[PDB]
């Protein structure tokens, strides 16, 4: 199988800002190499096709060039809608192959909400505790969580949506699950975050109760 | 009602010349490959022509020059002009649609083509049981033309235990056939086994008693 | 504009045969070639094989011992069969179709349609989730903003699909990344901002489907 | 001082498919006639109507280059006066034409192991293609009495199908790549000369 | 032109069993090959196009498969419908023909079944007509594979006698042969011992059935 390799994996961009992905093919497969963009959750979408033409719709920021064994695409002026996993994919000769994929990433900080296990659960047995980082950048963030001033640590579980299409941010939710005995045991529920947005970390709780 | 629809076979000389029709249904003539096949008796399938929906034709080598295949789309018809037949053209022809790739799907029930060079009603020879359970006897039906010759015996009283062979042609294109049973030996003397030998190309019917030979 | 759904079973038994099918609306089958894809989390794209309206086809080298693709131009349908399924071939599965190149060519290997995928996991039973509200209160008012939503917890296998009001609300609407409790069961939560004064004024209602099991709940969330 | 672009033409690494044939007009200049001028014994070089030798010394109005793929037994078609399924319904040569036609076998370039199903050819069609008629027409051909309406079903077929190139096949099923070069002298000022 | 080598000639199965046809190529030919079915006095039935591809409404238990020179026509379980001969085509353009395979007849398999051996001298009535026909008749064996070897005066006699075999008995499910000896009376009356020698799977050795000219 011809071997596709992207460089670089990961990069934190800005909007407006030059983005450069290459693409590298183990042998010559001359101008048979097509770009695709994959949104967070969505199925890939072709880009550029035959190293360096648009398909499409496709804007022209978007550029590919490169033959042989050494590709490239560029985005000119990185747009909110932009910040997506890259795939380069040959198709010279089965089996076809895709590289490994490049994951394209102002400061805003999160507005944080938290949210005590509800009454229908806790009638169920257990408690989950959640807490909401929304619409922040970048996506690198510290959510901990405290239970009467004890930090909590391996027992929350958090995901991170998608970078928004329109304003280019990431939210994020942490949740602490707990037996209804253990909930019951505590007052105090907090979930503390860090982050470059904020000057320094900030606290929101709930007292178990109301 | 898809269908092929074949007419114009029958006897005919060496030498002499001969039309098939294919009336078509459901199938556009004239916008399918349409290919004759045919199939001498006891052979298997001869592709004979062709006619491309564009008018291209192919001939196969034992026919060129003598078949010659045509079509007219107001009739939605097929057609096969046979010159110059001889005695190996003898065959059953189909007309059929050709898909190429996918085949062919659509045949023709097949009209009947035979080339010989006179009608003859057959004469029946005894099969007589020799003298040494059970016995075969038959009748040996000789020398006739054209197919075919139906064979009962006791006039159809008598069917188990009966073969009457498919006919085989001779080198002077007569054509013979032999129909055996099998009875117990004990009613070689007490039970009479007549054959009935019709051959309605010539009005023959023949009844021949088939007996025990006397030395 | 030709389109593509997957169906197939979204749990499987290790060893057991994975069958997948696509089918195609909105265009002719003989002027496309039809791939399968698939994508193991955390990993990328995978083709698995091509097949034509012709009955050629041509498989992942890797695959080819275990697939085999089929295609009812009848039923306007392609299918995959993976023999002997282990952990390894639980991924999103992807039907996908190659332009009908004009001057170009003819099969321009440039997939421009896909199907939206289906999860396909090897595990040895299927389990509908419970929904629970994540109820507006002063703690989720932030000033002018709220946060409501809803918790879909102990489900497997994945996915699950949230909607708001069906489909009618989306702006605010952030659904989370499942994640893998130690029970070995999914939990997910889907939250909306909205205007603290849409509070006990708009409906909010979370939608949920979980196709593996057939479990649909709409779920309102209420203040307090 | 242009030179007429006959490498784009003859090194190109894609080439079309037999229906939907590939011409370069080529027009306004200097011929370097070498790529037919000396050519190997592995390539199938017919010239009809004009001699390669007297190439260099006569101006055309226009040359045509007409690229395509077909399999080896199909070669024999891309000839004047000539009847098939790629004769007839995918790339027809006139009775009367002036020019070559070059063919080699691309065993080596358009066979996947896995067959190459990208070339196509039309299969089914109404009526014969005029001379250098195009058709890229993929409706649904009727082959029977009631109305395709883009049903693919019994005598309702799609008019195109594919090669399905391998290179474990014979030679008369291995890909061939076929340039054809028409030498047209019309009321026009001649501006394709030789050197 | 290109020569479809067919194998076997004729198989015998009995419903259940998985049979397997081939055809060979004389050069490649891709996948352009299609496989048919026939049974006597219809038109052949088109099963598989394009090597592996199955003709819609043929059932499931058909399969084709092979590329390039050798081809195989699989019957996964034999039905009792399915008893006919196939053909396989070389359904490509070139070169020209589309040439069909020789055929395999797929009969009924049962137990061996030697023959009964009989043989009959020309009749008084057509030695006065100046012919001698002399029949050897095989009655109800299996398999259809038989020889038969004529002897005059132990001379083994070759291109004067015809054969005839009937079709599988719906019954017993066994075949019967009929072998005529042609000659001249003067021919016929130059020898003494006229001889059919019949060698089959039933028969442990050579079964002869003989008589003497005039005993």
């Amino acid at each position: 199988a011809i071997r596709m390799t992207q460089s670089p994996s990961s990069l934190a961009a800005s909007v407006g800002d030059r983005v450069t992905i290459s693409c590298r093919a183990g042998q010559s497969i001359s101008s048979f190499l097509h770009w695709y963009q994959q949104k967070v959750g969505k199925a890939p979408k072709l880009l550029i096709y035959d190293a360096s033409s648009l398909q499409s719709g496709v804007p022209s920021r978007f550029s590919g060039s490169g033959s042989g064994t050494d590709f490239t695409l560029t985005i000119s002026s990185l747009q909110p809608e932009d910040f997506a996993a890259y795939y380069c994919q040959q198709s010279y000769e089965n089996p076809l192959t895709f590289g490994g994929g490049t994951k394209v990433d102002t400061v805003a900080a999160p507005s944080v909400f938290i949210f005590p296990p509800s009454d229908e659960q806790l009638k169920s047995g257990t408690a989950s505790v959640v807490c909401l980082l929304n619409n922040f950048y970048p996506r690198e963030a510290k959510v901990q969580w405290k239970v009467d001033n004890a930090l909590q640590s391996g027992n929350s579980q958090e995901s991170v949506t998608e970078q928004d299409s329109k304003d280019s941010t990431y939210s994020l939710s942490s949740t602490l699950t707990l037996s209804k005995a253990d909930y019951e045991k505590h007052k105090v529920y907090a979930c503390e975050v860090t982050h470059q947005g904020l000057s320094s970390p900030v606290t929101k709780s709930f007292n178990r109760g109301e | 009602q898809v269908q092929l629809v074949e007419s114009g076979g029958g006897l005919i000389q060496p030498g002499g010349s001969l039309r098939l029709s294919c009336a078509a249904s459901g199938v556009t003539v004239s916008s399918n490959y349409m290919s004759w096949v045919r199939q001498a008796p006891g052979k298997g399938l001869e592709w004979v022509s062709i006619i491309y929906s564009g008018g291209t034709t192919y001939y196969a080598d034992s026919v060129k020059g003598r078949f010659t295949i045509s079509r007219d789309s107001s009739m939605n018809t097929l057609y096969l002009q046979m010159n110059s037949l001889r005695a190996e053209d003898t065959a059953v022809y189909y007309c059929a649609r050709d898909l190429m790739v996918y085949g062919i799907d659509v045949w023709g029930q097949g009209t009947t083509v035979t080339v010989s060079s006179s009608t003859k009603g057959p004469s029946v020879f005894p099969l007589a049981p020799s003298s040494k359970g059970t016995a075969a006897l038959g009748c040996l039906v000789k020398d006739y033309f054209p197919e075919p010759v139906t064979v009962s015996w006791n006039s159809g009283a008598l069917t188990s235990g009966v073969h009457t062979f498919p006919a085989v042609l001779q080198s002077s294109g007569l054509y013979s056939l032999s129909s055996v049973v099998t009875v117990p030996s004990s009613s070689l003397g007490t039970q009479t086994y007549i054959c009935n030998v019709n051959h309605k190309p010539s009005n023959t019917k023949v009844d021949k008693k088939v007996e025990p030979k006397s030395c | 504009e030709v389109q593509l759904l997957e169906s197939g079973p979204g749990l499987v038994k290790p060893s057991e045969t994975l069958s997948l099918t696509c089918t195609v609306s909105g265009g002719s089958i003989s002027r496309y070639s039809w791939s399968w894809i698939r994508q193991p989390a955390g990993r990328g794209l995978e083709w698995i094989g091509r097949m034509y309206s012709s009955g050629g086809t041509n498989y992942n080298p890797s695959l080819e011992s275990r697939v085999t693709m089929s295609l009812d131009t009848s039923k306007k349908q392609f299918s995959l069969k993976l023999s002997s399924v282990t952990a390894a071939d639980t991924a999103v599965y992807y039907c996908a179709a190659a332009s009908i190149d004009q001057v170009w060519g003819t099969y321009r290997d440039a997939f421009d349609i896909w199907g939206q995928g289906t999860m396909v996991t090897v595990s040895s039973s299927t389990k509908g989730p419970s929904v629970f509200p994540l109820a507006p209160s002063s703690k989720s008012t932030s000033g002018g903003t709220a946060a409501l939503g809803c918790l879909v917890k102990d489900y497997f296998p994945e996915p699950v699909t949230v909607s708001w009001n069906s489909g009618a609300l989306t702006s605010g609407v952030h659904t989370f990344p499942a994640v893998l409790q130690s029970s070995g069961l999914y939990s997910l939560s889907s939250v909306v901002t909205v205007p603290s004064s849409s509070l006990g004024t708009q409906t909010y209602i979370c939608n949920v489907n979980h196709k593996p099991s057939n479990t649909k709940v709409d779920k309102r969330v209420e203040p307090k | 001082t242009n030179l007429c672009p006959f490498d784009e033409v003859f090194n190109a690494t894609r080439f079309a498919s037999v229906y939907a044939w590939n011409r370069k007009r080529i027009s306004n200049c200097v011929a370097d006639y070498s790529v037919l001028y000396n050519l190997a014994p592995f390539f199938t070089f017919k010239c009809y109507g004009v001699s390669p030798t007297k190439l260099n010394d006569l101006c055309f109005t226009n040359v045509y280059a007409d690229s395509f793929v077909i399999r080896g037994d199909e070669v024999r078609q891309i000839a004047p006066g000539q009847t098939g399924n790629i004769a007839d319904y995918n790339y027809k040569l006139p009775d009367d034409f002036t020019g070559c036609v070059i063919a080699w076998n691309s065993n080596k370039l358009d066979s996947k192991v896995s067959g190459n199903y990208n070339y196509l050819y039309r299969l089914f069609r109404k009526s014969n293609l005029k001379p250098f008629e195009r058709d890229i027409s993929t409706e649904i051909y009727q082959a029977g009495n009631k109305p395709c309406n883009g049903v693919a079903g019994f005598n309702c077929y799609f008019p195109l199908r594919s090669y399905s190139f391998r290179p474990t096949y014979g030679v008369g099923h291995q890909p061939y790549r076929v340039v054809v070069l028409s030498f047209e002298l019309l009321h026009a000022p001649a501006t394709v000369c030789g050197k």
